[PDB]
DNA sequence: CCGAGATCAGACGATATCGGGCACTTTCAGGGTGGTATGGCCGTAGGCGAGCACAAGGCTGACTTTTCCTCCCCTTGTGCTGCCTTCTGGGGGGGGCCCAGCTCCTCCCCATGCCAGGGTCTTTTCCCCCAGGCAGGAAAACAAG
DNA sequence: CTTGTTTTCCTGCCTGGGGGAAAAGACCCTGGCATGGGGAGGAGCTGGGCCCCCCCCAGAAGGCAGCACAAGGGGAGGAAAAGTCAGCCTTGTGCTCGCCTACGGCCATACCACCCTGAAAGTGCCCGATATCGTCTGATCTCGG
């Protein structure tokens, strides 16, 4: 819970992802580089999301905080309020 | 009798009129200012539902979910320029194949 | 008896655009969440509904690269998709 | 206690939905969806028009503001059938 | 008032990619590039003439082009805030 | 005596890069801008200052444009870029998706 | 006034006023006009510095729409914070791709 | 008769400050008038959402703390609230 | 690696249009008083989030095979670039004028603050109807022959 | 192209679980009263954008030689794809603690409304001086042999 969390999105997964996406062969050097891309999304979008908690007075990263987050970055998400 | 049904609007004039002043959007907010934008997003509604609920029945289902929803927003071309950037939960992706990428 | 390769590749492309799940697993998607938050704010807690927000945002985000990257690839006349094609897409898009 | 009781556009929505097409349901998740949908192009058109108003410098937002900010913020044909249907939402509203 | 956009000759093109980084030019890029000009002429007309409209102004004027582009993304500096 | 070709292609590069003026016609840009109101309002005026405010953004959108269509030029194993890819320079980018 | 005692140079007034008849919130605070007036300051020095360093290297005493271009496209922080603004006679930066290059 | 207010008393000022040898040209100083008239309505907008998503209706110096860590970048960050809270200390001490 | 050829850069005479300074006014921040109302602090319950066993079975990691793709090299031919010359319209000047934009005064019509009361909006129960699981059957591509 | 081989859609049957209807609270919507303030309309000015005429010269246009790069073809190799096997960890179930968010109550102090006042910015005009045009050289890159 504290380190080596990247390795989570397996490569099962990321080509469930590509396949999804339409792809039929994949190089196996874009696991890699999708698993930064993800992490630096996720970083772009959580680090909105914790600021509005902070900023709100409040511990718990919600719903709402994130919604807000993606908001900001023009990724506004449906179904989860608004 | 009440602003809705006045203009046969099934939406909360009075409430939109509350969310316009509380919304710091003007310091007056006109008597039309609610109607319209009533109005505005009730036939947004109607012509998305229309449409979800099509996709809907393409599918033999009778409950709309949000995969009837994303159907309907990514295949009529209007509604996805309309929300480009919005992100529908749990709706799948448009199903295409490109035509290089298929047997021969 | 084998199939030749590629045809479970678009069987895989059929199946999976045709359904609506979601394709990370919730638990290793969670502990990379909450390790990523650990960075923003020490010791935070995270609402279920707001990590599977994340979940619902990412993997869309990444479905679109993706295109948007076999859109690449096809254009230099190819079917595989490569870091070439990724890093093409993102510094076109302004990421 | 009491718990502030939450809001939202749900009973329209259902009311809309029945009247478009009466005959098919709806989920919790596609319900959660048509609301941020509604409040979102709410805010959208909100903020347009507040600030076509302030560079304007009209202190009051009225159709006017309104309809400029539909035609602003929707495409061609959204944009046109909105505008129609509030126009003639707000003769009704002026007359009755 | 007609075909004003061959106005856009073969070298203004190549003078925008020259300054684009562009070494070699295949002999479609100047039509593809009339038609990108024309719609994004479009889009922006559009919107600054939808602009003096609601203002009921019989001239377009450059706040009215920075509030169009600035509603589209592409804000303008200089020319008034 | 003749210059390679590519040579005059590269020094236009540099004396326009290192240049700041405007690229295209401006009289004829005018003309153009007004047959472009033309269909959306009839006799529009035009403050000078808007048209040259429109005129300045044009021309970096395209510069824009072409130095993300030259992105794919170079992508597409080439040194000339064409129309396939400015189009898909603006698909990715989200012009016509 | 407020700008002199905090020490301000942009309208700490101005900018209070222009707060308060915004329509932005109903109360507006008094550390508010502050705060946004530093900011303002401090971000407005911060594009001079670099666009009267890019003149300067330039034996030019006089900044230019161009200088300034030059300065937010080549600062890579505000570059991105001024990531798609068409500053009007800015033109852009040299950049030739290596494998037109011989 | 009408007067137009703007920024340029004081960019003029903060340029004489910090590079005291040169001047600005009239495009130039519109283009800093329109720079700094648009990062003000990005950041008291922004300010005016997190009030609202707050339940409050103030625009508390908090809020605008809060809209400057989440428009700029992080070093761009760091040292405006530096400025924005060294100045708000100033003003009453 | 050799010399011609075209191109780019600096710099001093000079210049004018533009940046900086001076004096007024004219609007507008600021001080003082009064007042409230939105917000800060203390109390409390409660509902949902963190930590935790227990499988088990779908899912992931890993090794083989082959097969179809990627990538480098040859060649041509064909549209693209470089140079020269015609001539044409962009550009600079000069003036006129005509309607359209900004100001100001009036006063009125619609927007604003408050009263009370009910009618629509909100939370809780329930069930049955539509989504869901699943084993067997027929249709459908698929690929080696 | 026949035929064997996996995969996929269909369907009948039963189950389950959560959405659509009913029940009562709750909280602020609509009518009505008193009001004051911003904008609609109508002179007034005036100012700049449309329009034309004229001259020049630099840039577009067209062609011609020639050339080098886009595109098709060939071939080797190598790394993904499909297939199979072992193990492992995701998750669906069921559970406990606790603590953090929110609703309520009290008051409090700091920001809103309102009057004077003087003081800093907007305006217009004038002075000097700095980036720029021209042309002479100097430095530099390019191309054939």
């Amino acid at each position: 819970v504290l380190r080596d969390n990247i390795q989570g999105i397996t490569k099962p997964a990321i080509r469930r992802l590509a396949r999804r996406g339409g792809v039929k062969r994949i190089s196996g050097l874009i696991y890699e580089e999708t698993r930064g891309v993800l992490k630096v999304f996720l970083e772009n979008v959580i680090r909105d999301a914790v600021t509005y908690t902070e900023h709100a007075k409040r511990k718990t990263v919600t719903a709402m905080d994130v919604v807000y987050a993606l908001k900001r970055q023009g990724r506004t998400l449906y179904g989860f309020g608004g | 009798k009440s602003r809705s049904s006045r203009a046969g609007l099934q939406f909360p004039v009075g409430r939109v009129h509350r969310l316009l002043r509380k919304g710091n959007y003007a310091e007056r907010v006109g008597a039309g200012a609610p109607v319209y934008m009533a109005a505005v997003l009730e036939y947004l509604t109607a012509e998305i539902l229309e449409l979800a609920g099509n996709a809907a029945r393409d599918n033999k289902k009778t409950r709309i979910i949000p995969r009837h929803l994303q159907l309907a927003i990514r295949n009529d071309e209007e509604l996805n320029k309309l929300l480009g950037k919005v992100t529908i939960a749990q709706g799948g992706v448009l199903p295409n194949i490109q035509a290089v990428l298929l047997p021969k | 008896h084998r199939y030749r390769p590629g045809t479970v590749a678009l069987r895989e492309i059929r199946r999976y655009q045709k359904s609506t799940e979601l394709l990370i697993r919730k638990l290793p998607f969670q502990r990379l969440v909450r390790e990523i938050a650990q960075d923003f704010k020490t010791d935070l807690r995270f609402q279920s509904s707001a990590v599977m927000a994340l979940q619902e945002a990412s993997e869309a985000y990444l479905v679109g690269l993706f295109e948007d990257t076999n859109l690449c690839a096809i254009h230099a006349k190819r079917v595989t998709i490569m870091p070439k094609d990724i890093q093409l897409a993102r510094r076109i898009r302004g990421e | 206690r009491k718990r502030s009781r939450k809001e939202s556009y749900s009973v329209y929505v259902y009311k809309v939905l029945k009247q478009v097409h009466p005959d098919t349901g709806i989920s919790s998740k596609a319900m959660g969806i048509m609301n941020s949908f509604v409040n979102d192009i709410f805010e959208r058109i909100a903020g347009e028009a507040s600030r076509l108003a302030h560079y304007n410098k009209r202190s009051t937002i009225t159709s006017r503001e309104i309809q400029t900010a539909v035609r602003l913020l929707l495409p061609g044909e959204l944009a046109k059938h909105a505008v129609s249907e509030g126009t003639k939402a707000v003769t009704k509203y002026t007359s009755a």
